[PDB]
Order: C-alpha cells, then sequence, then structure tokens
C-alpha cells in the first residue's frame, strides 16, 4: 500500500531518540538502585532485594539490546555474524522473563507476610534459571535468510519461515499468543489474585478489638474526658514520673505537635511496639527518641541533650560532649555533621535491640508503604506493555485485505504498533523512576545517592614532607585532639618503621647520655607528658623498655608517633619489646577491639609484624643491661641472647619468654633458700628471680646493674639492695605510666643518665578524653537503655 | 548468686535502706581478671536508688550487705547479671563479673 511507507520513516527517528532516553536514564537509574541496596544495610530487606533483581535484569537488556537495536534502525542492516543475531532475542525476551517472573514472586512475597534471608535465594536464582529456560525458541530460529532487494545483498535478522523442526514452527506461527499469554496474562493474573486476596484478608478483622481495648484505657487515662492526652495525665501514673524517657516517647505519640495526644494518635504509636512489627520501623522509634525536632537528622547538640538526662550526673558535661562528638565523626559518612536514619542503621544493626521492644499488642497497620511500590511496580509494567500486545490482537481480529478501505485500518495499527515498541522499551528505564517518586524511603537514599555526591583524616601529603620524614608538631597535634590518619598512612608508617628495626641487631648499643622509659600502655596524653620531663627527642636519647599497648585507650598513638618517631630518628630512639606486643596478649585486652574500631583489622595485622622486629634487650653504656623483664635460667651470658631468633611470637616457655614475663621476688634481697629461679606464680609463666642471680650475673658478664619494666611502682621507680660487689643498686624497675589504669594514682619515673650521674625525674597524670568501655558509640551505649524505658512506659501506660 | 569478700572494713552500724540512694565507686571486671568499666576512670561516683531495680539484681544485693565507707568485692553469676543476653559491647554472654565497689555516702 502506500502507508506503512511514510509511517516507517517517521518513527525511525523517533525510535532511536526514545531508546537513547532509555539507555541514559537505564544505564544511570538502575544502576543508582543497586548502588543503594547493597551500601545500606536496613535496605538489604527481602522484598528490596527482588527490586534489585528488576535492575540487575533490566540493565542487562539495556547495555545490549537497546544498542545494537538501534543501530538495526539506522543502518538497516546486520554487520555482525550469525552469534550476535541469536543473542539480540534472547536477552530480551530473557530480561522480560525476570521482569515477569519478580513481579509475580514479589507479589507472593507479600501476601505471605499477611497470611538476604536464606529461602530468598532460592527464588532469585530460580526466576532468573527459568526465564532463561523460557527464552531458548528465540535463540533457536533466529538466522539470516531469504532477502535480496534490487540485487542488494543485506543481512537482516528475523524468524526463520521454516523450522527446524514442528515444534518451533507452532511458536513462530503463534509467537504473539505465547508472548501475550506467559508474560502478560500469567503474571497480571498472579498478581492481581494475590493483591486482590490480600485487601480481602487486611479487610476483615482489621479493628477488631483491638482498638475497642486500647479505647477503654484511652478513657480512662483522659481523666478531664477532653478526648485527649496531655502530659500532665502521663504524668500521673506513680511508674511514670522515674522514667526518664517519658518526656521524648510523647513527642513521637504527638504527631501534630499541637503537645496533646488524642486517639488516633495513640493507636498510631501502640501499632509500632506489636509482636509482629517489623525490623525496619522498630529501629525508626529508637532514631525518633534522640531525633528531638523531628527534622529526620540527628545532630550533636540534640544527641548531647538527649543523653543528659538519661546519663544523669553519672558523668561530666565535657565528658558526655567528648563521646558525642566521637560517635558523630565515626558515624558520618557524609560529613554533613549530623546522623541520618541510613547512618543509624550501620552502627545498630547488628545489636538485635528491637526483639526488646516488644508489647502484647497485634494490627501492625503498616502494609501501606511496602505494598505501594509492589502494586506500583506491577502498575507501570501493565501500562508499558498494554499497548504492543494491544496492537497485535487487533491484527489478529479486524485486519483484513479484502475490505476496500484496507489502507486506513493498517495506517492507525502502524502507528500503534511503532507506539507500542517504544512504550514496552521504557519499561526498563522506569522502574527506579516510580521507586523515587513513589516510596519515601527510597526517595531519601537516591537524594544522598545522587545529589549529595576533626573529622577530617590527615593525608599522606600532609603527614610527610617531600623528603619522606614525618613532621612529628603536624603528627602530634592532630593526634592529640583525637585526630586520625588514612588507613594507608596508618599502614605506612608501621611498614616503614619496622624495616629500621629488622636492621638492628638483638642486643643493642647504647651511648650516654640517654633517658630510660617504662611502660606507657597506651597513655597517649601521658606520653607526651613525659616527653618535656626527658626532653624533646630531637637532641635527647630515649630507651622504652616495652609496654607500648593495652591497660589504655590511645594504643595506637603510642605506636604510631614512636615508629613515626623511629623514622625520624633511627639513631637517638630506641625501642625494646615488652610482654604485651604479640597475638596472645592483644587478643584478650583491648588493642585488638581498638584496631577494629579505630583504623581496621588490616592496621592490625602489620602492628604484629612490626611487634616482632621489636628488640629484646639493649647494653647500656656497657654497665647497665636494660631488658623489660629480667633474667633467664638458660641464659648466663650476654652473647646468648645475640643467638636468638627474634622475629616471632614469643613462645610460651623458652630463654625469650623468660626475658619478657620474669620478675624478682617479692622478699629480693631478703630470700630465705638460696633457690635462683623459681617458678612465677603471679604471671602463671616465666620464673622469678633472686638476689644471688643477679649478682652472679653482673659478675660473670662485668655488669654494674640492671635496669627493668614491667612492675607498677608507686613513686615510678624502685631502687632494691646494692650489689656487694660494686655498692651500686643490684637492680632498677622504671615504671613511666603515671595514674595506672586510672585507678593505681602512682606516680611515674624516667631515668636520666649523663656525666656517671644517676638522676630520677618524676611527673604526674595528665588530662585525656574519655572513651566508653570497648571504645563502642553512644548509639550502642545507650539503645539497650532506651528500649528498657520505652518497653517500660508503653506496658505501664497499656498493661496497667 | 552473689558473693561478697571484705577489703576494707567500714564503720558497721550504717546500712542503706530502701527508698534512699547510694553512692559508690566501682571497678567491674570479668571473672578472667580483665577490667572492663569503673567509676574512678571517670572521677566522679555512681548513684543509684534502692529497690526500683535501677541496676542488675546481683549488684543490688551485694550493695545492701555493705555499711558505709566499706569496700568489698562482689561476685556476679550470669543468673543475677546479663545472663544469656550479655551486654551489646561489654559484656561477652554467660559471663560472670567480679565488682570492687567501695560505698562513700549515703542519703
Ligand atoms: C546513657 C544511657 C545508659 C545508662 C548509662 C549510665 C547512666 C552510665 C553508667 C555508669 C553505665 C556505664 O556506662 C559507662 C556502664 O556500666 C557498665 O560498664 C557496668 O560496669 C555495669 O555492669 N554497671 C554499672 C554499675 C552498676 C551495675 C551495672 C549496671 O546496673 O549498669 C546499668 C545497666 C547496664 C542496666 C541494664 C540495661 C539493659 C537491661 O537489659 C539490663 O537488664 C538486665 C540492665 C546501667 C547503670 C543503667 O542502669 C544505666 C544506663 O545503661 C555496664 C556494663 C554498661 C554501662 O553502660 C550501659
Ligand atoms: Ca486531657
Ligand atoms: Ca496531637
Ligand atoms: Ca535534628
Ligand atoms: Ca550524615
Ligand atoms: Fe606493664
Ligand atoms: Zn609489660
Amino acid at each position: 500500500c502506500q502507508g506503512p511507507i511514510e509511517i516507517k520513516e517517521t518513527f525511525k527517528y523517533i525510535n532511536t531518540v526514545v531508546s537513547c532516553l532509555v539507555f541514559v536514564l537505564g544505564i544511570i537509574g538502575n544502576s543508582t538502585l543497586l548502588y543503594i541496596i547493597y551500601k545500606n544495610k536496613c535496605m538489604r530487606n527481602g522484598p528490596n532485594i527482588l527490586i534489585a533483581s528488576l535492575a540487575l535484569g533490566d540493565l542487562l537488556h539495556i547495555v545490549i539490546a537497546i544498542p545494537i537495536n538501534v543501530y538495526k534502525l539506522l543502518a538497516e542492516d546486520w554487520p555482525f555474524g550469525a552469534e550476535m543475531c541469536k543473542l539480540v532475542p534472547f536477552i530480551q525476551k530473557a530480561s522480560v522473563g525476570i521482569t515477569v517472573l519478580s513481579l509475580c514472586a514479589l507479589s507472593i512475597d507479600r501476601y505471605r507476610a499477611v497470611a538476604v534471608p536464606k529461602w530468598t535465594a532460592v527464588e532469585i536464582v530460580l526466576i532468573w534459571v527459568v526465564s532463561v529456560v523460557l527464552a531458548v525458541p528465540e535463540a533457536i530460529g533466529f538466522d539470516i535468510i531469504t532477502m535480496d532487494y534490487k540485487g542488494s545483498y543485506l543481512r537482516i535478522c528475523l524468524l526463520h519461515p521454516v523450522q527446524k523442526t514442528a515444534f518451533m514452527q507452532f511458536y513462530a506461527t503463534a509467537k504473539d499468543w505465547w508472548l501475550f499469554s506467559f508474560y502478560f496474562c500469567l503474571p497480571l493474573a498472579i498478581t492481581a489474585f494475590f493483591y486482590t486476596l490480600m485487601t480481602c484478608e487486611m479487610l476483615r478483622k482489621k479493628d477488631a478489638d483491638e482498638i475497642k481495648r486500647l479505647g477503654k484505657r484511652f478513657k480512662k487515662l483522659d481523666l478531664d474526658n477532653s478526648g485527649s492526652l496531655s502530659v500532665e495525665e502521663f504524668m500521673s501514673l506513680p511508674e511514670l514520673q522515674q522514667n526518664p524517657l517519658v518526656q521524648r516517647v510523647i513527642d513521637i505519640f504527638d504527631t501534630d505537635g499541637n503537645g496533646e495526644v488524642d486517639f488516633k494518635e495513640f493507636i498510631e504509636g501502640v501499632s509500632q511496639f506489636s509482636v509482629k512489627g517489623d525490623k525496619e520501623q522498630k529501629l525508626r522509634f529508637a532514631f525518633r527518641i534522640y531525633d528531638m525536632d523531628k527534622d529526620g537528622y540527628i545532630s550533636n547538640g540534640e544527641l548531647f541533650q538527649v543523653l543528659k538526662m538519661m546519663v544523669g550526673n553519672n558523668l561530666k558535661d565535657t565528658q558526655l560532649q567528648q563521646i558525642v562528638d566521637k560517635t558523630i565523626i565515626n558515624a558520618d559518612k557524609d560529613g554533613d555533621g549530623r546522623i541520618s536514619f541510613e547512618e543509624f542503621c550501620a552502627v545498630v544493626g547488628g545489636l538485635d535491640i528491637h526483639k526488646k521492644m516488644v508489647v502484647d499488642v497485634d494490627h501492625l497497620k503498616q502494609r501501606r508503604e511496602v505494598a505501594k511500590t509492589v502494586f506500583c511496580l506491577v502498575l507501570v509494567f501493565a501500562l508499558c506493555w498494554l499497548p504492543l500486545h494491544l496492537a497485535r490482537i487487533l491484527k489478529l481480529t479486524l485486519y483484513n485485505q479484502n475490505d476496500p478501505n484496507r489502507c486506513e485500518l493498517l495506517s492507525f495499527l502502524l502507528v500503534l504498533d511503532y507506539i507500542g515498541i517504544n512504550m514496552a522499551s521504557l519499561n526498563s528505564c522506569a522502574n527506579p523512576i516510580a521507586l523515587y517518586l513513589v516510596s519515601k524511603r527510597f526517595k531519601n537514599a537516591f537524594k544522598s545517592a545522587l545529589c549529595c555526591w576533626p573529622s577530617h583524616r590527615l593525608t599522606a601529603k600532609e603527614v610527610f614532607d617531600n623528603d619522606g620524614k614525618p613532621r612529628v608538631d603536624i603528627l602530634k597535634a592532630h593526634l592529640m585532639k583525637e585526630g586520625r590518619l588514612e588507613e594507608t598512612v596508618a599502614l605506612r608508617i608501621i611498614t616503614e618503621g619496622a624495616s629500621i628495626l629488622r636492621q638492628e641487631k638483638n642486643l643493642l648499643d647504647i651511648d650516654a647520655p640517654v633517658t630510660v622509659c617504662g611502660d606507657i600502655h597506651g597513655q597517649f596524653f601521658d606520653l607526651m607528658k613525659l616527653f618535656e620531663v626527658g626532653g624533646s627527642p630531637a637532641n635527647t636519647r630515649y630507651l622504652f623498655l616495652g609496654d607500648y599497648v593495652d591497660r589504655g585507650y590511645f594504643s595506637i598513638e603510642c605506636v604510631l608517633y614512636l615508629w613515626a618517631l623511629k623514622i625520624l630518628y633511627p639513631k637517638t630512639l630506641f625501642l625494646l619489646r615488652g610482654n604485651h606486643e604479640c597475638r596472645h596478649l592483644t587478643e584478650y585486652f583491648t588493642f585488638k577491639q581498638e584496631c577494629k574500631i579505630k583504623y581496621s583489622e588490616r592496621v592490625y595485622d602489620a602492628c604484629m609484624d612490626a611487634f616482632d622486629c621489636l628488640p629484646l634487650a639493649a647494653l647500656m653504656n656497657q654497665q647497665f643491661l636494660c631488658v623489660h623483664g629480667g633474667l633467664s635460667p638458660e641464659i648466663n651470658t650476654l652473647d646468648d641472647i645475640r643467638k636468638l631468633d627474634r622475629f616471632k611470637e614469643p613462645p610460651a616457655y623458652g630463654p625469650m619468654c623468660d626475658i619478657l614475663w620474669s620478675d624478682p621476688l617479692e622478699d629480693f634481697g631478703n630470700e630465705k633458700t638460696q633457690e635462683h629461679f623459681t617458678h612465677n606464680t603471679v604471671r602463671g609463666c616465666s620464673y622469678f628471680y633472686s638476689y644471688p642471680a643477679v649478682c652472679e650475673f653482673l659478675q660473670h658478664n662485668n655488669l654494674l646493674s640492671i635496669l627493668r619494666a614491667h612492675e607498677a611502682q608507686d613513686a615510678g621507680y624502685r631502687m632494691y639492695r646494692k650489689s656487694q660487689t660494686t655498692g651500686f643498686p643490684s637492680l632498677i624497675t622504671i615504671f613511666s605510666a603515671p595514674n595506672y589504669l586510672d585507678v593505681y594514682n602512682n606516680k611515674a619515673a624516667v631515668l636520666k643518665y649523663e656525666n656517671n650521674v644517676m638522676n630520677i625525674r618524676q611527673f604526674n597524670c595528665s588530662p585525656h578524653p574519655y572513651w566508653l568501655p570497648n571504645f563502642m558509640d553512644v548509639f550502642t551505649w545507650s539503645l539497650p537503655f532506651v528500649g528498657e524505658k520505652v518497653t517500660e512506659m508503653l506496658v505501664n501506660v497499656l498493661n496497667l | 548468686g552473689v558473693e561478697i569478700e571484705t577489703i576494707s572494713p567500714g564503720d558497721g552500724r550504717t546500712f542503706p535502706k530502701k527508698g534512699q540512694t547510694c553512692v559508690v565507686h566501682y571497678t567491674g571486671m570479668l571473672q578472667n581478671g580483665k577490667k572492663f568499666d569503673s567509676s574512678r576512670d571517670r572521677n566522679k561516683p555512681f548513684k543509684f536508688r534502692i529497690g526500683k531495680q535501677e541496676v542488675i539484681k546481683g549488684f543490688e544485693e551485694g550493695a545492701a550487705q555493705m555499711s558505709l565507707g566499706q569496700r568489698a568485692k562482689l561476685t556476679c553469676t550470669p543468673d543475677v547479671a546479663y545472663g544469656a543476653t550479655g551486654h551489646p559491647g561489654v559484656i561477652p554472654p554467660n559471663a560472670t563479673l567480679i565488682f570492687d565497689v567501695e560505698l562513700l555516702n549515703l542519703e
């Protein structure tokens, strides 16, 4: 005829432009949808993972079918091989297989609740495999046969007019009937049949007797019978006058902010605490406790004021503030200085607090928002694939070429057929669009992900200068203000410093003058207090006798600063190994828990590689032997330590453990027996070494005295009995941790040696910021108390 | 399951009573000797009231058996502690706790 010529040319540019709009919107809309699901841990869900399956299934169709489908239109030829031709319809008819079946699974899933989990994984795989099996017929029949237009040999993909088997012949004749049946009749029947049944089930026994039950109490609590509950009337229960969170919970109940709660507001709040309540909404009530102004975001000052109520006078105004900044900084994944509900999930997702917010009620009536998307996604699919199937049916029933005015009827059909194809492609780029416009939960996540795309971690360019030498002033000031470093730079300091330790001998040669320092145990703010007492590390030699970690809350700052100081001054700062630098103790104590919270698990592994390279002992000016612990039964001469293999985790027995764990006797210098070594009951391993053991060892190696650590001293030092041979104190213990464990209230000391003069310089504790037990934040700290208090109120309000 | 061991004696005449507030310093450590919390770290005491279940039943029973100024070591078995649930982030499940508590004042 004459109709199709102009229609085909008219839609040649219309079809390609629409496919471009689908491509641009589809590639960014569907990809962002996947990026939302895995980043946000509350968005995982079970109905929200099938939606991600829709986007992944449609993305594959967009990146493969649409581009080459465009090149069919513009070129009117197939420049590709036969293998590509069987790939075009196979995937296009497979993607609608996932789209159709997922909408069926989503419908069944929602009726399941009304009537990634383990049973979810089978649904995703079963949907995908079943869809692909039914897309095989397209892949079988497509090939390049039977066209020759005016002597021009052109390659065009089409269904084979003659099939290898009669089964495919049946498929070829009734291809539209099979497309209309399994892909249109099957989903729309299943999705609607379960939704029709869902509406009937929800309608019946919705109000039930429960709303009648709560109505009995609501009038009773309303003393003035004003139809609404005031704050004063909530104070009328003796059991609530001592609950600190009643004023907060009333704010959630009072939705309109008029200061008083009516019956409809009362019923809504109780529904949130039902036994059938879902995880995501109970976490929202806990979120609304802190969010005072109902702006959806927890701010620094609002988190403090809420906590000040529950904490009471158990903490200072400064201490409660200090953990609030740290909680905000660590939980703020956006850097906006405030916490949203998505960030609130990442903190308390695995705390299982929602299992405590339980009362004895039902009828959550929350199935409105979640099921709107499922019925809207089916709504979008129905209104996009409806025109295409309607064109084919029009051909089957009403079209007859025997009619005189046949051309006019085909004119309307071919215009609609091209439109039906264009709308059918639109469904591949429409599902993210509908979600962003329908659901609040997806809307907020989309705003943050796309439109929105001290807490500052120091960067490698700032800590290191152009020569690779770390700058101590910058690193000290930032660390002292609770600052942290980049994950890579933290590794760089530990690894670069550990190499310097690797080259240095087991037995150090240290010349006077030098400062000897004892245990630090993570007391970073006490560590800087040490440095002014002994002098600047640049021009004063320091010897640390071990114990850099554990028992404190700033262990990583002590490690980073000392290892950073090791790099800048390899020849004037000397580090020795203590019993806490091993995997055995840090698992037991808090160093590992610190590394997980503060930097990562990978930084912790790097520390143990460096902790293995730590020297065991040092020889001080050829008269003093410096060691963390004491002597060993298996070591009689200094060269014995030189032969040891230090690049390993210390064994539970042997010379190395005896070096790092041995203690002097309680009656040292006045022992009742002459036994040199006895089992150490206090430590549980290594040995006690007595006064005869020390003097023999000093004389045999021509040594004057021994400097050690590893024992707490009230004055920071302890001068033991003087050796008979030299008249000098045989053993000296240096403990440089002031107010050790913040319970001992002791003093710390550093030993200054110069001009053969023995000097002891003491210093006291310094103020340090406050960390909660196990480095936790205030949300983990308080939610067990929030969940208990709100449950105590709700049960007292309702059950009476 | 509450065990009380005396560390330093008090006056032996004054005891906490129902309805009034106890002011104590406490040091909470696990059965293995690992410390997790203590009020002396904060340099302020801990205030709680007898009979309103502000603390776990194990801690409350021991504090009522202490005299004014007395300091004693308390044992908290899981039945009179956080039990099988524990406390998220501090206490491993089914852990026995040891508390070193000093009674300063009563109101
Ligand atoms: C900011 C709001 C929270 C609010 C926090 C404070 C006022 C600061 C206060 C110094 C608590 C400490 O915070 C640094 C910290 O003290 C511990 O370290 C601790 O040594 C401990 O065991 N103590 C403290 C001393 C009294 C005994 C016991 C306790 O009775 O603690 C109580 C406790 C945990 C009750 C649980 C609550 C959960 C229920 O499921 C469970 O029901 C069985 C009972 C505490 C005092 C609550 O009444 C009050 C709070 O929680 C806990 C290991 C965890 C606790 O932080 C939570
Ligand atoms: Ca009223
Ligand atoms: Ca109201
Ligand atoms: Ca706010
Ligand atoms: Ca934020
Ligand atoms: Fe130590
Ligand atoms: Zn030590």
